[PDB]
DNA sequence: CCGCAACCACAGAGTTTGGAAATCTT
DNA sequence: GAAGATTTCCAAACTCTGTGGTTGCG
């Protein structure tokens, strides 16, 4: 009987579980969202930093000649 | 998105619809920049005047400063502005002391928004 | 009334609605993961090449600098 | 007369929220 | 197998555009 004190507390604990792991994978869900413009930050600055040497090695290049 | 000069030029802001349906959100994003130099978690809101409505009600008009920019997170229009009026919204940035900047004739608030011509 | 011809189509539809958006999402999920791995290989890629521009003009530096 | 621009309602597709079951994983 | 975790199913409550009925006003 889906209204037999048993099965109702088997009930209750199963939602007490769903609840509690939905919330996890929202909170998952977020912190890859963040990793992910964390990721695109640091990507972005590590492209500068290349620009920049790529830059001044043309430089101890053209200047190693001169 | 694309921004444009205040009544102030210490601050820009984004461009809008010429024309938007009331609690509809918006094509882009609204922020505020600052020319200046303003202290980050600086609260800016926004109001919307018209001739016809003093204030319209709007959703989402405040937000905090961060890196010389106020982004909102989907603001809204409620409040309408009156056939062919557009509403001339206030910034209000809070420093020390309290700074003001106005985009006017900025953008319509109507119950239907932008439609389809009505095939008749 | 939860017998009216109107209530079960009604009903039916946002079923399938429902299944939509559910897949909708769960995909966007992936694709974000994809996104994160994407640039995860961007950043190794990109930070081995940083190291190696780094040790160069640090080199052909060590020849002109130290003579 | 007609079409435009506004209002009001108000269908109908989407979404988010939450309890049941199924399915898994341990 | 047993218990908890995760997933799939749906139902219900709302949110997001659209369209149709009307109306003054050029």
């Amino acid at each position: 009987d889906k209204h037999s004190d048993e099965y109702k507390i088997r009930r209750e604990r199963n939602n007490i579980a769903v609840r509690k792991s939905r919330d996890k994978a929202k909170m998952r869900n977020l912190e890859t969202q963040h990793k992910v413009l964390e990721l695109t930050a640091e990507n972005e600055r590590l492209q500068k930093k290349v620009e920049q040497l790529s830059r001044e090695l043309s430089t101890l290049r053209n200047l190693f000649k001169q | 998105g694309e921004l444009v000069r205040t009544d102030s030029p210490n601050f820009l802001c984004s461009v809008l619809p010429t024309h938007w349906r009331c609690n509809k959100t918006l094509p882009i994003a609204f922020k505020v920049v600052a020319l200046g130099d303003v202290p980050d978690g600086t609260l800016v809101t926004v109001m919307a005047g018209n001739d016809e409505n003093y204030s319209a009600e709007l959703r989402n008009a405040t937000a905090a400063m961060k890196n010389q920019v106020a982004r909102f997170n989907d603001l809204r229009f409620v409040g309408r502005s009156g056939r062919g009026k557009s509403f001339t919204l206030t910034i209000t940035v809070f420093t020390n002391p309290p700074q003001v900047a106005t985009y006017h004739r900025a953008i319509k608030i109507t119950v239907d928004g932008p439609r389809e011509p009505r095939r008749h």
